[PDB]
Formats: structure tokens, sequence, C-alpha cells
């Protein structure tokens, strides 16, 4: 079978064939010749220029291509056209299995609309509300207090959250209902208002369908995700909280209800809107493979991908909803490009300087090998990070660890933010909400900070570390075994903090506050020159990263965030206060082109915004096209050198100001 | 007890005693001279006799290593030399001739003592023929922490890397004053001399940095690379790095496209060992790069073509620069590597005025008169005399080695045929140009010539390089008999 995906789901198919002995064979843009997923495969085919239309979404050469491997089958993968019709008919006049589901079902549910129709079909628990205008304030009273919800103020032409509010007593009802008539009255030409019942707080939960061609439907264990940034989730998990089985049997029987109604094959996913008063709401289902049953897999064992490939053969399932249960519970993150920091800028094109992944009891289902680049026409991704677990606490601590231990270098992530957010003891409560981030951070993003132990521990490691590197350049047995080290983090020398070592052997030192002080015997053990470094004093352990030093900075990663300590004896430290500390030049003004050239491309508008690490424009100059970048700026004001321009010579290219 | 430097601290500055403190062992400094009198007698210099006399010198220990070094002071007399300063002097590069060690020396001199009259003449002279007798006998590091002005600059310059530190150092040969005397034009001190001018425009200094105690912290790092004199061998250090250690990165650095740049870094970086890369003159001629490293615990000398800055042509300051580099490393028996990316010459009326047919043959002479072992590797391209310069395998190379899409030829494609065919039918570039470049733009002829020992894969770098320095460990190489060699100065 060929697959239609390039990311890591093209490689766990081609992964699932090894148990399944399954040739597979894998298609490939000519910028993606060193993908993993080329060479896990057993074979591969180019599909032109590697933009997004050309590359996989050029259906004319992937279904013409589909001519040569023999395979009876080709898997349709989950993005690009996957599940499409114009896809679906040209590989039904060639005559090959899709591996996937029918049309009818297809078109009939992934539709925008009469999806409210086969809601209704059955009605299903569908949105509630009063089912038409609302002439007067005495209708809309009533009407909510028939259900006595939050009113669900919503227009009945409006759409994306335009003309809502939520009203939760009756004067709360009549005057957003005169603020309401009033906007839509304006904005949409309809002064048609609708009341339903609207949500406390909304938990996203959604339930995972699977089903066959032949029978033996089976409904999967639920799944959370409730956490969303930009309308995108992150963290994600199968077995939530505010689960009773009183609902859940029902959300079981009534998916697999509604799956044999459009006489749905391959099963997407159901999805539910749940209040702390324990509700369901089937619609917005989805038709598409969802790739976060890996949780579900882990709280299963249910291979949704033998499973989908044997019903392509008009076969039935190897597994019933009587033996499903569940072993615990499983937690999935996802590994973004995206600087949130620095207020979520897209770092692209860099390759990895070297990357390592946490493999400890872990899972991880990536596609960006050692030495693999990401294009800004594709998606951002890098990895998927899911640990099995039993407990919330179990589960949890295991990624808090798994987090720590993943080395990128190369490029920016959002490995930060994953680790706040499961680190704040609002997500260890229990329950969270969908408007969660925002909610916890108003302002950018603020990353948390240290607590005074932690603070004395990073010291401590930082200590050894020094040490242990310094020993290392010493001849012979002519080498030293104690200092008295004075760290302080920061430029000015905030908090001197007295530090003993002693190095009893190759990985044991005897740290204390100086000569004549306690001793604790802790362990580090760190290969020099290397990022993982595991300390473990008592029973707590601890994962740093080294990033570099100058001798006298050490730059050292404590709970995913860099840190610069300075460590020194006490004349460095009595001498360092009497250094002149010099500001650099602030200018924001012109920028020039250091180097005479031609401008052939221009990416950035006059007298608009501009962001650190933005590229502006290309010179090309001896046969070589360069990139003069946007270092750091707000804005620019300025005239554009226009294409071809042949002058340079340091001129004026862009004006900041 | 901390009398008499109040005075200096507060000007934001450290003294002579603290600087050698900080660069050696904590407990392994031993003062050689320190009760000595300039015995003067002339301008009412027979008072404010002074006990150090304004310099420090020393013996002291590096890293279990020995040294010696000296100190020049600011407070007495302004640091100015004499008779008599330059006779300790004198005596420390004597010693440290006759045992194999270093010297390094921090300089702070004001200028020369008028009051001695032509005595401080003398001892420039004497420091001078020592720096010109010793050089290529015993490493010579010099740092720069304050003004260094009037004829006590060029023995800085003799030197083999020269530093300076940022805020408090400038170094000329006239002040500003003479020159507001003769051309009229006011220009400061720092904008004649300071740091940043010599960093990037006259290619003087080695390196810059920001305070005293990172001047200290990493001159001790570069010391632990040096070897300790001209007949001893190279060091080794224990270390955990491994020439088994998957390098697959390499495969993707280069771009499939000829008109893309790249960063030479992501092919230097991983065949060397981690965190062991010391840049010197990093932002002068960036076309170039040059420094060490260490390759399975041994110090090697890197120098490298770099894309990224103006498509890594060949010039004028990247070949003195790269000159210099290379016959440093062979003086004292350093194994060389070099990547090789060249498209040629830089073009230009102000080239020639400036004489490049000079300054590009110290390279090519730098490279053929080394014997030290050798291993090159060409990643992408090498066209005319730029591949004969860097390298090659007809000037005694070692090993040499090619990446699968390289390129060597006698110039581009275009070039080529233009003068194979003078009035050949118009259109002749579609068919001709491709053609060409197919059938001789490839490393399959160079390899048929034998110039290129073997064409690998790029994963394999690593092991290559370390297999054949580990080979290459004793070759015994010698010139013939010259008094000494005709460099085109
Ligand atoms: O085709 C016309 C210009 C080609 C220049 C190619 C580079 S530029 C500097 C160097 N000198 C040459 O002759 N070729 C290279």
């Amino acid at each position: 079978v060929l697959v239609a995906n390039r990311g890591e789901i093209a490689c766990r198919v081609m992964a699932t064939c090894r148990r399944l002995g399954i040739k597979t064979v894998a298609v490939y843009s000519t910028a993606d010749e060193q993908a993993k997923h080329v060479k896990v495969a057993d074979e591969s085919v180019c599909i032109g220029p590697p933009a997004s239309v050309e590359s996989y979404l050029c259906i004319d050469k992937i279904v013409d291509a589909c001519k040569k491997t023999g395979a009876q089958a080709v898997h349709p993968g989950y993005g690009f056209l996957s599940e499409n019709g114009e896809f679906q008919s040209a590989l039904q006049k060639n005559n090959i299995v899709f591996v996937g589901p029918d049309a009818h079902s297809i078109e009939s549910m992934g539709d925008k609309i009469e999806s409210k129709r086969l809601a209704q079909r059955a009605g299903v628990t569908c949105i509630p509300g009063f089912i038409g205008e609302v002439k007067t304030h005495e209708d809309l009273l009533r009407f909510a207090r028939e259900i006595g919800y939050p009113v669900m103020i919503k227009a009945s032409g409006g759409g994306g959250g335009k003309g809502m509010r939520v009203a939760y007593n009756d004067t709360q009802c009549v005057e957003y209902y005169d603020m309401c008539r009033e906007e839509a009255k304006a904005a949409f030409h309809s002064d048609k208002m609708l009341v339903e019942r609207f949500i406390d707080h909304p938990r996203h939960i959604e339930i995972q369908v699977i089903a066959d061609r032949r029978g033996n439907t089976v409904y999967l264990p639920e799944r959370e995700c409730s956490i969303q940034r930009r309308n995108q989730k992150v963290i994600e998990e199968a077995p939530s909280v505010l689960l009773d089985a009183t609902t859940r049997k029902a959300m079981g029987e009534e998916a697999v209800a509604m799956a044999r109604a459009v006489q749905y094959v391959s099963a997407g996913t159901v999805e539910n809107v749940v209040n702390p008063q324990k509700q369901f709401y089937f619609l917005e289902m989805n038709t598409r493979l969802q790739v976060e049953h890996p949780i579900t897999e882990e709280i299963t064992g249910v291979d949704l991908v033998e499973q989908m490939l044997r019903a392509a053969a008009d076969l039935p399932l190897s597994i019933t909803q009587d033996d499903i249960t569940i072993n615990g519970h499983a937690t999935e993150c996802r590994v973004y490009a995206e600087d949130p920091m620095k207020n979520y800028f897209p770092s692209i094109g860099r390759l990895t300087m070297y990357q390592e992944p946490t493999g400890a009891g872990v899972r991880c289902d990536s596609g960006i090998i050692e030495g693999s680049q990401i294009s800004v026409y594709y998606d951002p991704l890098i990895c998927k990070l899911s640990t099995w677990g039993r407990d919330r606490a179990e589960c949890i601590g295991r990624m808090e660890k798994a987090l720590d231990e993943y080395v990128i270098r190369g490029l920016r992530h959002n490995i930060c933010l994953l680790r706040d957010v499961v680190t704040e003891p609002r997500y260890r409560s229990g329950s969270i909400t969908t408007n969660y981030l925002q909610e916890q951070y108003p302002n950018g993003f603020k990353k948390a900070e240290l607590t005074a132990e932690e603070m004395q521990l990073m010291y401590e490691v930082a200590a050894c570390v020094h040490l242990k590197r310094e020993r290392l350049h010493y001849t012979q047995g002519t080498a030293p075994s104690e200092r008295q080290l004075y760290l302080s983090v920061g430029a000015g020398q905030e908090g001197e903090t007295p530090v003993y070592v002693r190095y009893l052997d190759d990985s044991h030192f005897e740290i204390g506050a100086s000569k004549h002080g306690p001793f604790r015997k802790m362990e580090v053990v760190w290969k020099a020159s290397y990022p993982i470094i595991r300390v473990k004093d008592g029973e707590a352990e601890t994962v740093l990263q080294f990033w570099g030093t100058n001798e006298v900075t050490y730059g050292m990663q404590m709970r995913g965030t860099t840190f610069d300590v300075n460590v020194m004896s006490d004349l460095q430290s009595t001498l360092a206060h009497f250094v002149p500390i010099t500001e650099a030049t602030t200018n924001t003004k012109q920028i020039l082109s250091p180097m005479p050239g031609v401008i052939v491309a221009i990416k950035v508008q006059p007298g608009q915004m501009v962001v650190a690490g933005e590229e502006l424009l290309t010179l090309e100059a001896m046969k070589m096209r360069n990139k003069i970048h946007a270092q750091a700026d707000g804005k620019v004001k300025e005239v554009k050198v226009k294409l071809g321009a042949t002058v340079e010579d340091n001129e004026v290219l862009v004006e900041l100001e | 007890p901390t009398a008499a430097e109040d005075l200096r601290h507060k000007k934001k500055r450290l003294t002579a005693m603290e600087r050698v403190q900080l660069f050696c062992d904590p407990g392994t400094f031993r003062e050689r001279d320190a009760l000595v009198e300039h015995e003067c007698h002339n301008f009412g210099m027979e008072k404010r006799k002074v006990p150090g006399d304004g310099f420090i010198t020393g013996t002291g220990k590096v890293f279990g290593r020995p040294v010696f070094l000296f100190s020049h002071d600011f407070t007495v007399f302004g640091g100015s030399l004499s008779r008599t300063n330059a006779a300790k002097v004198v005596r420390i590069m004597e010693e440290a001739a006759k045992i194999g060690v270093p010297v390094i020396g921090f300089n702070d001199s004001g200028g020369a003592r008028i009051h001695e009259g032509v005595d401080s003449l003398a001892g420039y002279a004497d420091i001078f023929l020592r720096n010109t007798l010793f050089s290529g006998v015993i490493p010579q590091i010099s740092v720069i922490m304050g003004p260094c002005a009037g004829g006590a600059v060029y023995s800085p310059a003799i030197t083999d890397f020269t530093f300076m530190v940022e805020t408090s150092s400038y170094m000329f040969v006239t002040g500003p004053e003479v020159v507001s005397a003769v051309g009229g034009k006011l220009v400061t001190k720092d904008e004649l001399g300071g740091p940043h001018v010599h960093a990037t425009k006259s290619g003087v200094s080695a390196g810059t940095f920001p305070n005293d105690i990172v001047a200290m912290a990493q001159l001790r790092r570069l010391y632990s690379y040096l070897p300790l004199s001209n007949r001893d061998p190279v060091p080794v250090l224990p270390t955990a790095d491994e020439r088994y250690r998957d390098v697959s990165s390499l495969n993707t650095v280069v771009p499939t496209e000829v008109k893309e740049a790249y960063d030479m870094r992501d092919v230097i970086y991983p065949v060397i060992d981690h965190d062991s890369f010391f840049e010197i003159q990093p932002q002068f001629a960036k076309n170039i790069i040059c420094g060490f490293a260490r390759v399975e615990g041994r110090s090697v000398c890197i120098i490298a073509n770099q894309p990224k800055v103006q498509a890594g042509v060949l010039d004028i300051d990247s070949s003195v620069k790269g000159a210099r580099m290379v016959r440093f490393a062979d003086a004292f028996n350093i194994p060389i590597i070099t990547f090789v990316d060249v498209p040629g010459f830089l073009p230009g009326v102000q080239q020639e005025y400036g004489g490049i047919i000079r300054h590009g043959a110290k390279l090519l002479y730098a490279y053929a008169e080394a014997t030290v072992p050798k291993v090159t590797i060409i990643t992408r391209k090498a066209y005319g005399g730029a591949y004969d310069v860097m390298s090659s395998k007809h000037l005694r190379g070692d090993s040499n080695y090619a990446w699968p899409h390289a390129e060597i030829a006698v110039m581009g494609a275009a070039g080529a045929c233009k003068l194979l065919y003078s009035k050949e039918t118009a259109e002749q570039q579609a068919q001709r140009i491709a053609d060409y470049e197919k059938t001789f733009c490839t490393p399959l002829s160079a390899a048929r010539k034998g110039f290129v020992d073997a064409v690998i894969d790029p994963s394999e770098t690593r092991m290559r390089v370390c297999e054949d320095l580990e080979r290459l460990a004793r070759k015994q190489l010698q010139n013939p008999w010259k008094k000494h060699g005709n460099i085109p100065l």
C-alpha cells in the first residue's frame, strides 16, 4: 500500500506494516529527499516541486503514480487531500481501494450544512433552545426560565461569535436582547434572535468511534481537547476526570447508533461540549482519521490503523466492545516551532543543529530526524510526545521528566509553555476549561519563576559541572580536588552564594556552604560537553541541560528555561565590581546593504510592521542569493528599492523609523 | 590591608599584580626581581626612586605547565621603559629560550622614558632583537590592557598573537597631536587606534575581550592548546568523545541549488569535538574562518571558506589571515585541516591597485612550504587558481577527499563555452553550457586524473579524518637546505 501523507502518520503507517507484513511505498517532494519516511519506505517516487500544490496535492501525479507499485490498496492518509471525492472518484476510475470511508457518509456528514438535519434526524440531544424568533421580551424571559440556561443569545443570521451575549438573569436577558438587536440590525440586516442553552464553562469532550464494513461496531473511549490556542489544541487526555458510566455508556451506544445511521465506514470521531452537569451534544462530528488516538491506543491497545486497513478488504474487526477496558490514562502534547515568549514568532528554515528525543518509557511520533528542516509552506510541528500512565500524578510526572530530556538545538520551540502549563497547580487540580489559556495568560506569555531550593540546586549542579570540566584540562596527577566558588546569577551579582566542592569520586561530590560546614554528598552524572545532566540528591531527581560557556558564565537550562550562572572564585568576585559595564548602541534607524549586489526578491511591504528575525529581501551577487533580515524592531517608515535595482553600494534599502 | 590600590580601582581599572594573580594558578607565582632602581641622575630624577621599577616579572604555572610572564605598571612613571626595565624582560626571554617555555606579556606602557635619553631606544632594540630571534622557537602571546603608543608598538607586532581589551585600550605609532599639526584633522585617540579599528580595519589585533576577567579566563583556554616549545610534541588531552559518534546531519547541509548559500560552521562543528573551537580574528575578513580545534583529543588547525559572506571569494585580507595562520601552525608541528569552497578571486580595479598578485601568493607559499600532515575536503566547488592555492593534492598534500556533488573545473561553464566556440551559431548557450557543466563540472574527471583520493559520503568525514590523522602521526619531511626562504612580502 502507498500512503498519501508526509508527516509522522506516514512513518506510523510504514511501521504498522512491520507486524502486518505489508510492503509499503512512500512518495515525496524534491525538498523531502532526506525525510525519514523516504528511507523507512520500501519504495519512493518523486512528486515534483515541494510547493504544496505540486507536492502530494497534485492528484494527477499521485493517481498516475499509482500504477507501478502493484499494491492492491493505497492509504489515503489523514492530511492533504485525504478522504476526498475528486480523489475517491479518480481512484475508482482506475478501480483501486481507498482504505477509507464511503463517499455518501463523507459528504453527508463532513458537509457544513445538513449536519444539523442528521443531528435532528434522531435528535441525539442536539443544541437545545427555543427554535424560532423571540419577538417579545416576555418570550425571551419565559424561554430562559424554561431551562434556566445562560441564554446563549445568538443571531439567526450571524456567525463566528458576532451578535452573542451571555445572559444569567431576566434583567440581563432584557438588556442583552436590547444590545443584540441593535448590533445585529446594523451588522447583518436581521433582527431575528434565538435563545439556546449556553454552557457555563466548556470542556470540549470528544468521543472516539470505530466501525466496520461488515459489523461488530465498537465505541472507543472518549478523549479531551479542552486546551486550545487560536482554535488549535495542545494537550489531550482520553479518560477525562468528569467521567460517569451513566453518561459514558450511553455516549458509546449513541455513537454506535449514529454510526449505522449514515452507514459510516471509517469513523472519524464525535465532538461534544460538556458542562459540570454532565450533558452531551453530538455535532461538529469528524470524518477524518484523528491522530490523537495514540492516547486511546495507550488506554486500550486498539490499533486503529490495522483495524481500518483490515476493514478496507471487507472483513470485520478483531475487537468488540466487550473486551475494551481502561488500564490507566495517557497524556499527549504537540511540539511546535512557534516561539511563544517572542509573540508567537515562527522560526523556519533551520535544520536541527542536533537533537535527541526522550525515550524513557515514553512514546514519540515524529517525522523530523537529525539534520532535518522545516519549510514555511508546511506544518511546523516537530514531535508528538505522548506518555503512558495510570494515574494523573504518575502520568504527569513522567511528562514533566520527559520534557526536560528532549534536546532540541537549531531553532526555537514551545516546550517552555508546555512545561509551565503542566506544572501549574490549576492543571493538577483536576478540571480545566477551554478558555483556560488566555485566562491564565492575560498579557502575552510569561514563564513562572524558580523557588529558593530549585535555584540553590541549580547553583550546586553548576559548581559540580564547573569542577568536573576543570579537572579535564589538567595534566596527569597535578590536579586539584577542592575549591570555594561564589555563584551569582544576573549582571549585578544578585545573591552571592558561597559554595564548596570536593569531588570524592568520578561522579560524587561533597557540596557544602563553605569550608568547615556540613556536607551533603549529592551526585551528578554528565559527559563532558554534552547536554543532559542527571542529578539525584536523596530521592529527588532532576535533569538539567548544558548549553555553553565562556569560562566565567555558564549557560545552563532549568525547567526548560535558559539562564546564565556566574561561577567565579574569591578574587574574581571581589574584582568584578570594579569593571566597566558599557551599554551597546540602541539605534532604531535605516538599515544598509553590507555589500554591492542585485535585489531580486523582496519580502516586506513599505511602512508596515516588522518583527525580529523576519527576512526582508534578497540580494544576488556573483551567483549567490543572500538574505539580510530584520535583527530587531517594531515598525518601519521608508521607500522600497524596486526589483532588479543593480545599484547597492551600501545604499539605504530599508529605513527603520 | 588594601593600601595604595584604592586610587587605581576608583577609575574602574585593575592592577598589574591583580592581573598576574588572575592569570596563573592560585599559589604558583614566584616574582623574580622586585628591588631595582632606575639610577638615572638627570632632570631632577635623582629622587623618587621606586622599588619595583614599574615591571612585574615572574614564572608562574598554568594548568600544571610552566610559563613566563611580565606586566607593565601604569601607576609608576606611566609604565615607561628604560635601560633598567628592559634588562628584566631580556633576562626572562633568554631564560625562556634556554628552557622550552613560552612567554606572555601584558602591555600597558605609556611610551618611552624621556629622562633616560637614548637608553630607552637601546632597551627597545634589545627587546626587538630577542623577539626576532626567538620567533618560531617559543610561542609568544601579547595582550594590551591600556595605552600603547610610540615605538613600543612594534614588539607586540612581531609576537604571534595580539589581543585587545575593549573599553580602555588603544595602540598606534603616532599620536593625534602630530596628526593635527601636519594634516589639520582632529581625531580622538579611540577614533584613531581603538580596539574596533584594529579588529576590523587594520587586521592587527587577533581578538577583543569585554573585560580583563574574561580576558584571563579565555587566555588560559587558549594556552591549553599550544605546545610548550619548538621541539616538544603536540599536546593530547583525555576526552570522552569518540570517533564513532554518529554524524548523519552532514548529508543535508549542502543545498541542491547551486545559487543558495549556507553556513560552513554547520560542516565544521560536527567533525571536531564538542565545544572545542577557538576562532581567531572573528570580525575581520569574514569570508574565511581560522582557529584552533581538537580532533580526538589532539589540537589541530582549521581553515575553511564561507559562502555566507561574499560567496566565499578569496581576497587580500583573507590571504594574509590564512597565510599567517598556516605559517604559525606549521612552525610548531600542528596538523592542518581545510574545507574548500571557492569560485575564484574577487574582481575589481581596487584589487590590482592594491596588489592582489603579492598578497594572494602568500597563502600559496604558506601552503606549499608546509610539512605538517594536511587533510583537505572539497565540499562543493573549486575553480581556477583558487583550487591550486587551497592545499591541492599536488602541493605534497597527504590525503584529499571530495563530496559526491562537488565540482572541479578550470572556470565557470559560460567562459569555457565562450572560449571553445568563437562565432558558433547563436542560441549556443542552451545546448552547450548545460552539456559542458554536465560532462566536466563534476568530480568524476578529477577523480579519473587522480587528484582526489576517493569520493565519500558526507557522513564518513569524522571517521576518515580521525583515521588519517592517527596514521599520519609520525611523518618526517624536510625541505632543501636554506638559510631562510624569500616569501613575497
Ligand atoms: O559571469 C560573469 C561574472 C561571473 C563571476 C563569477 C565569480 S565572481 C568572482 C570570481 N571571478 C570569476 O571570474 N568568477 C568568480
